[PDB]
């Protein structure tokens, strides 16, 4: 896992850049039966699709793996139907914490060069602030939809620094990033915040929620996986 | 942007959280149809 047959090209979504097709391979996108694009997700395996709870996603909804130009109808994508949806448990949609659902594909999907998996951390991993990471997405680019995907560089900053800026709404199963340039926006939502642990690409953090209007001078929020792994893990050994 | 200080309010398809300054909000960040 975390290793793209396409490698990534970063010259280092509000102020972010173009991404090399394909060297994103995890990133999938949400689609509802008129095909518009809500969310974005992460493939964790070749069954199982992780994006936020917030997004309220159902079975009849659709994930559509392998895509980098959403305008476009010439690439080789793969449509996928959803069996059954996993929401956490402890979500609370008012302080918007543990903000996290798993989704079982009805179908299988098929690995390539353009569709692979991301790694999981370990709920005792350590990634420490101001290190660099990157976060994907087909959200806005200015307050404006992008066709293609898009990918920004940004430091993780540490919950007492955040607090600074969200106050009490800060959990700790919650991390920011950001306020150094870019900024996550709509239609971002459930996408992944990544970081490289000993050379693969691991999943840190699940786009959650910011600022109403994109600013790129406050830290945007993301669910913290290390915080929520241990219950990713039960729920896909008893399923 | 003008809101009721600390209000949970729902814009379009995304919710929010009005700021302590009725001059900001934090909203999650879905696209929605309209």
């Amino acid at each position: 896992c975390g290793v793209p047959a396409i490698q990534p090209v970063l010259s280092g979504i509000v102020n972010g850049e173009e991404a090399v097709p394909g060297s994103w391979p995890w990133q999938v996108s949400l689609q509802d039966k008129t095909g518009f694009h809500f969310c974005g997700g992460s493939l964790i395996n070749e069954n199982w699709v992780v994006t936020a709870a917030h997004c309220g996603v159902t079975t009849s909804d659709v994930v559509v793996a392998g895509e980098f130009d959403q305008g476009s109808s010439s690439e080789k994508i793969q449509k996928l139907k959803i069996a059954k949806v996993f929401k956490n448990s402890k979500y609370n949609s008012l302080t918007i914490n543990n903000d996290i659902t798993l989704l079982k594909l009805s179908t299988a999907a098929s690995f390539s060069q353009t569709v692979s998996a991301v790694c999981l951390p370990s709920a005792s991993d350590d990634f420490a602030a101001g290190t660099t990471c990157v976060t994907t997405g087909w959200g806005l680019t200015r307050y404006n939809t992008p066709d293609r995907l898009q990918q920004a560089s940004l430091p993780l900053l540490s919950n007492t620094n955040c607090k600074k800026y969200w106050g009490t709404k800060i959990k700790d199963a919650m991390i920011c990033a950001g306020a150094s340039g870019v900024s996550s926006c709509m239609g971002d939502s459930g996408g992944p915040l990544v970081c490289k642990k000993n050379g693969a690409w691991t999943l840190v953090g699940i786009v959650s929620w910011g600022s109403s209007t994109c600013s790129t001078s406050t830290p945007g929020v993301y669910a913290r996986v290390t915080a929520l792994v241990n219950w990713v893990q039960q729920t896909l050994a008893a399923n | 942007i003008s809101c009721e200080p600390g209000k949970t309010f729902k814009d379009k398809c995304n919710t929010c959280r009005c700021g302590a300054d009725g001059k900001s909000a934090a909203c999650t960040l879905k696209a929605c149809p309209n």
